[PDB]
RNA sequence: CGCACGGAGGCGAAGAACCACAGAUUUCCGAAUGAGAAUCUCUAACAAUUGCUUCGCGCAAUGAGGAACCCCGAGAACUGAAACAUCUCAGUAUCGGGAGGAACAGAAAACGCAACGUGAUGUCGUUAGUAACCGCGAGUGAACGCGAUACAGCCCAAAC
RNA sequence: ACUCGUACGGUCACUGAAUCCUGCCCAGUGCAGGUAUCUGAACACCUCGUACAAGAGGACGAAGGACCUGUCAACGGCGGG
RNA sequence: GCUUUACUGCAGGCUGUCGCUGAGGACUCUCACUCCGGGAGGAGGACACCGAUAGCCGGGCA
């Protein structure tokens, strides 16, 4: 047959790429040597095309102007601190070790110094639960208990733009505008609606996947479609 | 370094090189790793010098153990060019051997003894 | 008596034992951080180089080349083939890694000609070989009685035509009798059945 | 379109070639430009 | 005073034309090399990779071409087997790299008419569709030797 | 490539606005998890064999399978008497 | 051309084993190797990656 869509993606052609030339910046944490003597002022609030959420422009003491992964409640004029001795306040960044237990955090680093990997989307937040000298236990937005190095930096508060998912797109055209801002081919044609040559579910008079949808983890690309290694399906049970 | 098992003080090395210089003007010395090797093998060597900046180390690796099983005493020199100059060469020398000293027999003998104490 | 060289030789007979083992363990850390072709001032295996034709003269160059370890890196068939011509994983190339190394070196030094080469070890993912190259245009070599032969026109790009010792061995030209029916005088003239 | 200096030289040459065989050549050879081109009917290069 | 049988004019005994050999001139693009460009442009140039090095592009090398032949790599299918998969077509077509006027090979860790014998290597004739291979099917297929051609043997590494 | 992206994400699929709803079946097939015991290759190991080798057998046993379990908005099924 | 529990194979995934690979049937360490860090340094670690092979799945492909 012919390579299915999921395989066309891999090639990374224009159709499947994200509009990077239109993107603003990666909201990574500042790199401070030590001393914490790095504070700045929120100079402006901007819209981030890549995340459909507001982001804050900060002007630091040492003359650095950088965009920041902004939590809810950050406003122009406000002073932000980044470092070990940072004040425990919303919008401030400091290692998990310096953060008190039971405090909502966002833009959490996976490995100290990476700039932040977890809890970055609209309205989400990680919850700092347990402390230690060797490991900080954080509950991620998915509900997973994650063990992290206490030296991993994070921002206090939840990510701005919460509730975005609460309003329906209502019309195709609205979805359209959003997809243009992402690395995604849209709209979506069902496998069962294509010819047998184009997808494992294509062909046959009436539309129907002529086989069970739960596919093995070991299935090769081109065959791995439908319900990937499902532990179960449906709503019952 | 893989062949070096002890550090020789800069002062001992100075004396040793001076001893080597008067050994060539008076007695006889061997210049070059091959010639030095045969001396230790024929037993004609009284004191062998080995540079420490020899790359690759293969060239000299064998000297230390070969000298040990032949009773022949050895000493290290930090630089290859110095050993070569002391032997009276425009070029460097990875290893050298004072085959029968000359008007420095007492000095050479002391140097050997100073090394023994130094492991 | 034994030459000093015989000791370098004897050490290299068992690269995994003695001082050589520690030397290699140290060196490879540096080699892995080096490029594909690194010119070196002195051969790592002096005895082997001199034995192969090396001389501490002008126009003699030694370079260490690293090549990925293992079999062929082959692309699977687009069009239809019989099961016999479908395989992809176990198929290996007909040229050995040492030969690939010699060619990469000669390409880096276009004006020079490959004289010979030898192995200097390998790790789990790559192999290293040191190639001896000669400058056929330098008078110190045109006047050398033991090397001036490499200056001849027919010796140009000798490595690319399989004229190196590794080339000749790989072409099955070692044996003068039984087994060399399809190798001598050339693989091509014997219908490429060697 | 916009022609470069080089293109212009080429077009100019093509125009010059597009002439009739001189009359004196007819007499000399005792009896037709096989390359006569028309702007509309034919097509030049580039 | 070309092909080229016109007109006008001119050159040649100051030996022209014509021919051989040698030399001069030889625009731009082109490996194309100062940077760039559909044959042009812009502001001193071995661009790039190398060797030597007076460490300065100072001295040099490479690049690209050529009818096929040649050497080293990559390597089909149609086809045959009256299907077809091993096998066959075939190491063929085609691709990548490279040399020369020819390439390649070549002075035995050979041969093994087993010998008290031959004596580097190609190639030609033969050995022979033999030995060997093979859904032991279809098919594939040497060698030693012999008769010829031409003949030529040497250099390192190490010991000292 | 996705990705200047990080679960309010994005990947893979099915259905196809709203409204009222969406029953029964895990035997087969698929996916997933577990598994005392059974089965389960090669290397190394052990026995026989060979002055060696081919080879025969043994012990151990991964994933997998047997076996158990979960699962139908998973493939699908919901008859005759 | 297409399909599949047709025949025969090939990718690919999973899994064991050998090499890379080091020191003191369960373990500790650091020194290769890997990852984070501008750096110092931190995390991990003889595993993982990679080469080789073996068993299972394997119309994704011929
Ligand atoms: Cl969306
Ligand atoms: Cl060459
Ligand atoms: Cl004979
Ligand atoms: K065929
Ligand atoms: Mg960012
Ligand atoms: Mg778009
Ligand atoms: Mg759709
Ligand atoms: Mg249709
Ligand atoms: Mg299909
Ligand atoms: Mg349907
Ligand atoms: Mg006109
Ligand atoms: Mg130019
Ligand atoms: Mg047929
Ligand atoms: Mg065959
Ligand atoms: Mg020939
Ligand atoms: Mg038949
Ligand atoms: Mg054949
Ligand atoms: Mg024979
Ligand atoms: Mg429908
Ligand atoms: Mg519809
Ligand atoms: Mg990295
Ligand atoms: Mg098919
Ligand atoms: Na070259
Ligand atoms: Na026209
Ligand atoms: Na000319
Ligand atoms: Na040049
Ligand atoms: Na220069
Ligand atoms: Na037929
Ligand atoms: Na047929
Ligand atoms: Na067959
Ligand atoms: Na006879
Ligand atoms: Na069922
Ligand atoms: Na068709
Ligand atoms: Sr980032
Ligand atoms: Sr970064
Ligand atoms: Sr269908
Ligand atoms: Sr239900
Ligand atoms: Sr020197
Ligand atoms: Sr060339
Ligand atoms: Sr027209
Ligand atoms: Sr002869
Ligand atoms: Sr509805
Ligand atoms: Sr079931």
């Amino acid at each position: 047959g012919r390579r299915i869509q999921g395989q066309r993606r891999g090639r990374g052609t224009s159709t499947f790429r994200a509009p990077s030339h239109r993107y603003k910046a990666d909201l990574e944490h500042r790199k401070v040597e030590d001393g914490d003597v790095i504070a700045g002022t929120v100079v402006d609030i901007e819209h981030d095309p890549a995340r459909s959420a507001p982001v804050a422009a900060v002007e630091f003491e040492d003359g650095d102007r950088r965009l920041i992964l902004a939590p809810e409640g950050v406003g122009v004029g406000d002073e932000l601190q980044v470092g070990v001795s940072a004040e425990i306040a919303p919008g401030n960044t400091l290692p998990l070790a310096e953060i008190p237990e039971g405090v909502p955090v966002c833009n959490v680093e996976s490995s100290p110094g990476d700039g932040g990997k977890f809890a970055r989307a609209s309205g989400v937040n990680a919850q700092l639960l347990t402390h230690d000298r060797n490991v900080a236990v954080v509950k991620l937005p998915s509900g997973e208990m994650k063990r992290l190095d206490p030296q991993c930096r994070a921002t206090i508060g939840v990510v701005a733009g919460g509730g975005r998912t609460d309003k329906p797109f209502v019309k195709a055209g609205n979805k359209h505008h959003k997809m243009k801002a992402r690395g995604t081919k849209w709209p979506n044609v069902r496998g069962v609606a294509m010819n047998a040559v184009d997808h494992p579910f294509g062909g046959g008079g009436r539309q129907h996947p002529g086989k069970p949808k739960s596919i093995s983890r070991n299935a090769p690309p081109g065959r791995k479609v439908g319900d990937i290694a499902s532990k179960r399906t449906g709503r019952g049970g | 370094p893989v062949y070096v098992d002890f550090d020789v003080p800069a002062d001992l090395e100075d004396d040793a090189l001076e001893a080597l210089e008067v050994a060539r003007d008076t007695g006889a010395v061997k210049k070059g790793t091959n010639e030095t090797t045969k001396s230790i093998e024929r037993g004609s060597a009284e004191l062998v010098f080995v540079a420490e900046d020899v790359q690759p180390e293969e060239i000299v690796m064998h000297i230390p153990e070969l000298a040990d099983e032949k009773g022949v005493p050895f000493i290290f020199v930090e630089q290859q060019d110095d050993l070569g100059h002391a032997a009276g060469l425009e070029v460097g020398s990875a290893a050298a051997a004072v085959t029968d000293a000359g008007e420095a027999d007492a000095d050479v003998e002391d140097i050997a003894d100073k090394v023994e104490e130094l492991r | 008596a034994r030459s000093a060289y015989s000791y370098i030789r004897d050490a290299w007979k068992n690269p995994g034992d003695g001082q050589l083992a520690e030397l290699q363990w140290q060196r490879q850390q540096e080699w892995r951080n080096e490029g594909a072709v690194e010119r070196i001032e002195r051969p790592t295996r002096l005895d082997k180089a001199r034995s192969q034709g090396y001389k501490a003269k002008q126009g003699v160059i030694v370079a260490r080349v690293s090549v990925r370890k293992g079999s062929a890196r082959k692309r699977r068939h687009k069009a239809g083939r019989r099961s016999k011509r479908q395989g992809v994983t176990r198929i290996t190339r007909r040229k050995d890694i040492q030969r690939v190394a010699e060619e990469r070196a000669s390409r880096t030094f276009p004006n020079l000609r490959v004289l010979n080469s030898y192995s200097v070890g390998q790790d789990g993912r790559q192999k290293w070989h040191e190639v001896i190259l000669i400058d056929p245009n330098h008078p110190a070599i045109q006047n050398d009685d033991d090397l001036s032969w490499i200056c001849a026109d027919d010796q140009a790009d000798r490595v690319f035509r399989g004229l190196t010792g590794a080339g000749r061995r790989n072409r099955g030209l070692s044996g003068k009798g039984k087994g060399s029916e399809k190798t001598r005088p050339s693989l091509r003239s014997n219908g490429g059945k060697g | 379109g916009k022609k470069s200096k080089a293109t212009k030289k080429r077009l100019a040459k093509l125009d010059n070639q597009n002439s009739r065989v001189p009359a004196w050549v007819m007499l000399k050879t005792d009896r037709r430009n096989h390359k006569r081109r028309h702007w509309r009917r034919n097509d030049t290069d580039e």
